[PDB]
RNA sequence: UCUCCAGGCAUACGCGUAUAACAACUCGGAUAACCAUUGUUAGUUAAUCAGAAUAGGCAAUAAUCACACUAUAAAUCACCUAUAACUUCUCUGUUAACCCAACACCGGAAUGCCUAAAGGAAAGAUCCAAAAAGAUAAAAGGAACUCGGCAAACAAGAACCCCGCCUGUUUACCAAAAACAUCACCUCUAGCAUUACAAGUAUUAGAGGCACUGCCUGCCCAGUGAUCACUUGUUCCUAGGGACUAUGAACGGCUAAACGAGGGUCCAACUGUCUCUUAUCUUUAAUCAGUGAAAUUGACCUUUCAGUGAAGAGGCUGAAAUAUAAUAAUAAGACGAGAAGACCCUAUGGAGCUUAAAUUAUAUAACUUAUCUAUUUUAUAGUAUAAGUUUGAAAUUUCGGUUGGGGUGACC
RNA sequence: AACUAAUCCUAGCCCUAGCCCUACACAAAUAUAAUUAUACUAUUAUAUAAAUCAAAACAUUUAUCCUACUAAAAGUAUUGGAGAAAGAAAUUCGUACAUCUAGGAGCUAUAGAACUAGUACCGCAAGGGAAAGAUGAAAGACUAAUUAAAAGUAAGAACAAGCAAAGAUUAAACCUUGUACCUUUUGCAUAAUGAACUAACUAGAAAACUUCUAACUAAAAGAAUUACAGCUAGAAACCCCGAAACCAAACGAGCUACCUAAAAACAAUUUUAUGAAUCAACUCGUCUAUGUGGCAAAAUAGUGAGAAGAUUUUUAGGUAGAGGUGAAAAGCCU
């Protein structure tokens, strides 16, 4: 079949997934958070 | 996030809502291969100590009503609404039940052996040696554990002090204390491994999926040249 | 493909998601999926009478503005407090017991309108 | 070898040389002869002998051995008594 | 107004102003007109559509028009007892030709209603070439075509071999199958509870094999005198003396049918597959107008023949030919241009897999001695650890050289 | 007689020196699907770094990585498949520019920071990550000029004949001579690689011994070293781009594989009443043609398979790489 449409969008889906509370979740997650505010990233999570 | 649905407290005769596994664990990873979807089912809780005397109630022997015999989706055997008193409580059915039955649940230890009628519940110590018993339980006061299946009955073989020798369905001995409390006769749906599945169909109705796909003696030194 | 950048509104996602605009809350939702507005949650507007009212929006351009000089705790001190101690001081009828005979406030507990922690709106 | 270490950033000496081979200060190297420890029950008694020798090395071999040590093995020692006082000086060598 | 086409309107999810008007005509639409573009201004209005007090007691009786029935896979708060409270409308969603596919993509995309009352336009203009694509028609013949009846047909019928029991499943993007699964049958493991197996218990569960069905073959189960006596057998005590014996493995030929986009074969019919091609229409082509890519490219003022040469020459040697430039066609050459292709060899380059490679191996599982406990007259049992021993779940590392293709033997 | 272009100088940056810091800069909102005024539901880093790599393999081992004053002792003692390599201490020396905020034989728009910006854009996510600007004192003087100047074109198509030139010639072409460049192949090119062209950028680096030039000289050196003409100082040296891999920690099941929960769809026609039959919707993908930078990074057009079930489909959740899932294709996990 034509590939390229794996993304399905679905907001529950995304912020779940990626979301401000779900970073926060766990440790790891939360050094992902540090790494993009040192970087300067205007976009720390969805 | 996976909750045991196996949270209910209180006991009751309301059927219960079962959550399928799929062979995984809390973890959620397959630990048990051949699980998955099938029928949806209710679950009935089934009371394995046939002597518990009612609430408020001396501990000698009483007996109960047989309102109903069922189907159980989640056994092979099949269960009987028994009332007595004030109390409803399911239980697992013998060879010959019947609604409308009176069966007794004894404490009594006869020194003399005890008529055996089929659905009543004794010590094995009132049971002569030789009667065909059920839902048996290892420890005095546990519950019924072993020939809770369709159709499987255990011998028992001997009885010397306070102590008999109960032959289980697989043929192996055991022995437990003349206390302990067992059921006579053979349990119900004594023609269940007569039964044909027939179809592939069917066994996934069950809940059980297909097998997979995919298709040691080391010899001693002086034997590795003769291999 | 979402865009990570515009802010997260009600009017975006599923109808499941709800969230406010900033109103503030007006009554409770109860029991049986029912609104109960509260009179007392909802503000009121302590409007005066104009009536008479002699200060207008704007200023004559010839009226002299004054020294700036902010308002300070001192300020305020000298302006209420310090002629009435200085007058019993000189009568000899001060104690320290009875600041709150020229108006002091040992606690903010009981007031309507307490200064701290504020519990009254602009 | 190393020619600049970590920690001092100079040459470092290959500690197997220094193990096997004297040096005289005139700048030749002495050595034993391999095997001159093996299997001496069915070697003649005459290359016992040879065996048993110090024997001077090559100037190609005085080289290797020259850029694997480094100057402090180079250096004058004046040991008292020492058994090859005389044998760290050249005489009556022209060329 | 006419000609023709036949998935439309809502909701969900998603999207985020693409909605509407005006003004612009730079950019965007693969061209114009016009705007889906730029700028400015506007917009989507809900108490019904949509989103957003406490403690006890307690339940046998599906659904399918639920009646009759049959079934098996066994299948959806309420009500009651007390306690507490004793009149309320704020907040949020609502536009659109829209979403996922780099694009105004012949793709993907759930439900309800309906099938034209809703929604749309295959042709920018012209011309009627070759080749290429698609549709229709065919004199006589009817598989003579071809690897093969592939494709097509005014046909769409019959039959048999091989394989698999069957319906199913699989290599997203070169394999859909004879492979995998499958009921049935068989082997092995396990006598037990509060997170899987399982709120289960040998007619159960797990691991794995294998078509079933019926029919054959028959490893095998000390001998001899008969429930019975001696010789054996096995143990001991010393060749003697005691002690003790107490249906079915492995296999096969096929239920024998049914079924199959499986692999072969045959007959009938049918035909432009072919003898042997043709005509017409559409697409493309070509001319005109607008817009405008790609691989590729050392430089080129870019010929033929014979020789030379690595099987090889537009360019070298020798003969010959030869005003200059376009347009449309053909594909012999430019070892024509592109791919992560094919084959072989090399590296003291990798990686996957398997073991009977070497090194290890508190993964498990056993044990022994300590240690620590209890008891015990030295014994038992146990065990937050240490040291051993046995298993090996795993881990790490390696693939010397000479040997047409190997096999082998050899050799260093 | 000029188009496309070209020219420019400062925005800032680099390395040191010095110096601890104490900046923690309206209201409101935010850990709920962050930035949503109030109760529901409790809240919490990691056991030893590994491997690559070196040892021309690899298996003990392999500086820094994994820091505790400079210089010397000393690359010495010691450690090491005693191999590759590793490597002290005792013990001596050191008041460091001090003062105040300084300095450059550092860069100048393809440089110097990635930076005009962690933005635009790309990715589900972790993450990756750009490009560019130029008038004058005044624009409240109409936005400046400057340059046969790159390739590319135009002004101005071509004229038998040939690596395109050279010798020439009165004469551009005619006549004569002449097998492109680089890299390799055996020193051989009609071989084989590489190059459309222009501009900018784009690859040899160290002092053990040796040589040359000087100071002083049985001594030389500004402490620790060498010395039977030595010793001290100077000068003189050893590239760039490119794998498949391996390990550690994060991120991923909105695709796909399987599962859990809650839901949905299946007309008509026959039937022994169903993993039955015919055939739509729907799901799949047999065969052929087209397409092959396509409408499409797997489609179109026909033709076909299933189509009440081991069916299909929707929403949310789950399992993660030493792993997961698998009706085993070693298939699938954006
Ligand atoms: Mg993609
Ligand atoms: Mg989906
Ligand atoms: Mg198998
Ligand atoms: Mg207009
Ligand atoms: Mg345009
Ligand atoms: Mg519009
Ligand atoms: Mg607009
Ligand atoms: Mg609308
Ligand atoms: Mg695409
Ligand atoms: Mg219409
Ligand atoms: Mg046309
Ligand atoms: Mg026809
Ligand atoms: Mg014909
Ligand atoms: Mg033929
Ligand atoms: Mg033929
Ligand atoms: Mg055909
Ligand atoms: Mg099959
Ligand atoms: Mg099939
Ligand atoms: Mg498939
Ligand atoms: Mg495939
Ligand atoms: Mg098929
Ligand atoms: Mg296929
Ligand atoms: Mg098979
Ligand atoms: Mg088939
Ligand atoms: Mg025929
Ligand atoms: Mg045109
Ligand atoms: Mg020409
Ligand atoms: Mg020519
Ligand atoms: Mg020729
Ligand atoms: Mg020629
Ligand atoms: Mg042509
Ligand atoms: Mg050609
Ligand atoms: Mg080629
Ligand atoms: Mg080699
Ligand atoms: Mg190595
Ligand atoms: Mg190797
Ligand atoms: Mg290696
Ligand atoms: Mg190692
Ligand atoms: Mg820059
Ligand atoms: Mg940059
Ligand atoms: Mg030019
Ligand atoms: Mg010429
Ligand atoms: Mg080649
Ligand atoms: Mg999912
Ligand atoms: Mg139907
Ligand atoms: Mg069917
Ligand atoms: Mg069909
Ligand atoms: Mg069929
Ligand atoms: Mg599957
Ligand atoms: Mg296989
Ligand atoms: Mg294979």
């Amino acid at each position: 079949r034509a590939r390229g449409n794996e993304y399905q969008p679905s907001n529950i889906k995304r912020k779940h997934k990626h979301g401000w509370v779900r970073r926060l979740s766990t440790p790891a997650g939360v050094q992902v958070i540090l790494r993009r505010m040192l970087k300067g990233r205007k976009s720390l999570s969805h | 996030k996976f909750v045991s649905w196996k949270s209910r407290t209180k006991y009751t005769v309301k059927p219960v809502k079962m959550r399928k596994s799929g062979g995984r664990d809390h973890t959620g990873r397959i630990r048990v291969h051949g699980i998955g979807g099938g029928h949806k089912q209710n679950y009935r809780m089934i009371d394995f100590l046939r002597f518990r005397p009612e609430k408020e109630k001396a501990p000698e022997p009483f007996e109960e009503k047989v309102v109903v015999v069922r189907y159980d989706p989640c056994r092979s055997a099949d269960i009987a609404l028994v009332a007595g008193g004030s109390r409803k409580r399911w239980i697992i059915a013998t060879e010959n039940m019947k609604a409308g039955d009176t069966i007794l649940n004894s404490n009594h230890i006869g020194r003399m052996a005890v008529a055996a009628q089929e659905g009543d519940a004794h010590p094995l110590g009132a049971l002569p040696v030789g009667t065909l018993i059920n839902n048996v339980e290892s420890e005095p006061g546990r519950g019924a554990q072993y020939i809770r299946a369709a159709g499987t009955c255990g011998v028992l073989l001997r009885k010397v002090n306070g102590t008999a020798i109960i032959q289980l369905p697989s043929k192996r001995q055991m022995q437990v204390l003349e206390s302990c409390t067992a059921t006579v006769g053979r349990v119900s749906n004594v023609n269940h491994n007569q039964r044909v599945i027939g179809k592939a169909g069917r066994n996934r109705w069950l809940g059980k999926r297909p097998n997979s796909g995919l298709w040691k003696i080391r010899p001693l030194p002086p034997m590795k040249s003769y291999v | 493909g979402a865009d990570r950048m515009s802010k997260w509104t009600s009017k975006r996602g599923p109808r499941t998601f709800t969230k406010s605009r900033g109103a503030k809350k007006t009554g409770i939702y109860t029991s049986d999926r029912k609104f109960v507005q509260i009179k007392e949650m909802v503000p009121e507007f302590v409007v005066p009478d104009l009536t008479g009212f002699k200060l207008k929006p704007y200023v004559n351009y010839r009226a002299p503005a004054g020294i700036d000089t902010p308002l300070t705790a001192k300020a305020l001190f000298q302006e209420t407090v310090a002629p009435a101690i200085e007058k019993d001081f000189k009568e000899g009828t001060f104690d320290a017991n009875n600041l709150e005979k020229y108006g002091f406030e040992p606690t903010q507990e009981g007031k309507l309108f307490q200064l701290y922690p504020k519990n009254f709106p602009r | 070898l190393t020619y600049c270490s970590t920690r001092k950033g100079k040459r470092k000496t290959v500690k197997s040389v220094v193990h096997r081979f004297l040096r005289l200060h005139s700048g030749l190297w002495l050595r034993r002869k391999a095997g001159y420890k093996k299997k001496l029950w069915k070697k003649s008694t005459a290359r016992k002998k040879r065996l048993r020798e110090f024997v001077f090395c090559s100037k190609t071999q005085s080289k290797l051995l020259d850029k694997m040590t480094t100057s402090f093995w180079k250096r004058r020692n004046w040991y008292a008594g020492d058994p090859y006082q005389m044998y760290h000086d050249r005489t009556n060598l022209r060329v």
